[PDB]
């Protein structure tokens, strides 16, 4: 198999959620949600990767070099990360 | 000739070249340097027959001739000096070729023709260009370099520090025909370095000097390196240091390189931030911009390498020939590289 181990999971709003996708000239809105490409919301693997590898980091600080390598080292990167995130496809939305 | 000559007749001298410069007294000078030498005849009885009148006349005469041909006049001891040091020259750059792997091929006193790896070729440029003007790190043989004074056991021996040399680098594959391998290298610099003229720092001005420039070539990238960026090369014992400058500009650079430090991406990346560099005339905005173009380009986060900041604005031309040069030091800092790093692959 290309991949090791495939995790699908599903992300549940605790408290409302602000991904940002910074200021825009053709927003109207001043700080709006990251989109799809075709107007959903959306959670881009880059902001998905930075918190949880962020999280990780703090919360399991003797696994350091067990995430570092899956997501990536910090400092002197040498090499790849082995695990990848994609972006979070909005499921569903409470209506 | 006022620094030539110390002691108590420096004085008597300095007044003799001031008595000339607007075709002045012809002769009436006696008046102003009479005093300097009668003055001085009786500090002891043996004057035979010394007309002083004459003798700073003729003295006077003599830098007269020196003045109005504007050259030395040349003696026997002048050529006997010049050609020993050009013998013992020689012989401390054979160690330097030895010492950098090399093979020469002949190296008859001024000339030289060698066949380095193009590994131990920067820095080969970098000591010898230094060794030749006397300056230099450890003895070779056993003779050391004492900043413009070869010295064997003791004994000190005037070099050549004022001389420009020079270079001349062919990258060539071990296949290529030597004859035009050879000739390329007798008519890329002896006509390519006869047109060759680059920004020199004059007394304060800003003049165009055409010597010393240490060409590269890899099967038609050029590349142009002034050795000097001061007109005369060495005038004091402190001018010694920077010569051949921007050799060790391009070997600390690529050291850094091949460590991993920087990417080789930061040879092709220097193009966008060339213009801004050229048209920069202020040298603190400039040491940003070679500051950021180092770090953009680098693959860590602890190099700090600087350059020396008199390398801003240098503008090799040259004087409607096949041969396509970057009008900026800086650019050809990176085409050196590319040639040097073109040659190992």
């Amino acid at each position: 198999p290309y991949y090791a181990f495939a995790e699908p999971f599903f992300i549940h709003a605790i408290t409302h959620l602000h991904v940002g996708s910074g200021s825009s000239v053709e927003e109207e809105i001043d700080l709006p949600f990251q989109r799809d490409e075709l107007g959903y919301p959306t959670i881009y693997a880059s902001s998905l990767k930075g918190a949880i590898k962020s999280f990780l980091l703090k919360e399991f600080p003797d696994k350091r070099d067990v995430i570092y390598k899956v997501l990536g080292e910090d400092e002197n990167p040498e090499e790849a990360s082995l695990g990848t995130f994609l972006d979070a496809i909005l499921f569903a939305i409470p209506s | 000739l006022v620094n030539a000559g110390s002691g108590s007749i420096v004085d008597y001298v300095k007044t003799v070249l001031k008595c000339i410069r607007e075709n002045l007294n012809k002769c009436s000078c006696a008046e102003k340097i009479y005093s300097n030498e009668v003055a001085k005849v009786m500090f002891r009885v043996n004057v035979e027959k010394a007309n002083v009148e004459e003798e700073v006349k003729n003295s006077l005469e003599y830098f007269e001739t020196i003045l109005n041909e504007g050259r030395i006049i040349v003696t026997p001891a002048w050529h006997v000096s010049i050609s020993s040091a050009l013998n013992r020259g020689l012989l401390v750059e054979l160690e330097l070729v030895n010492k950098h792997k090399g093979f020469v091929i002949y190296a008859g006193g001024d000339d030289l023709l060698a066949m380095l790896p193009v590994d131990e070729v920067l820095d080969f440029i970098k000591e010898s260009r230094r060794a030749f003007a006397g300056f230099g790190t450890e003895k070779l043989g056993n003779m050391c370099l004492e900043n413009g004074f070869v010295r064997i056991n003791n004994a000190y021996y005037p070099s050549l520090p004022i001389v420009g040399r020079s270079y001349s680098v062919i990258i060539a594959h071990y296949a290529d025909p030597l004859f035009f391998v050879i000739n390329d290298s007798y008519n890329l610099l002896e006509e390519g370095k006869e047109i060759i003229r680059y920004r020199v720092m004059y007394n304060g001005e800003y003049k165009d000097a055409k010597k010393d420039v240490a060409i590269f070539r890899y099967q038609g990238l050029t590349s142009v390196i002034p050795l000097s960026l001061k007109r005369p090369i060495v005038s004091s014992v402190s001018d010694f240091n920077e010569i051949a400058s921007i050799i060790d500009v391009i070997l600390e650079l690529k050291k850094r390189i091949d460590e991993g430090r920087i990417s080789v991406s930061l040879l092709y990346d220097y193009e966008k931030y060339k213009h801004l560099i050229v048209a920069s005339d202020e040298k603190y905005l400039t040491e940003f911009l070679v500051k950021d173009w180092i770090k953009r380009n680098s693959l860590r986060k602890h190099v700090e390498f600087t350059i020396d900041e008199k390398l801003y604005g240098v503008r090799l031309t040259i004087e409607n020939y096949p041969i396509k040069i970057p009008n900026d030091l800086i650019s050809n800092i990176v085409y050196t590289l590319r040639i040097i790093y073109g040659g190992e692959k």
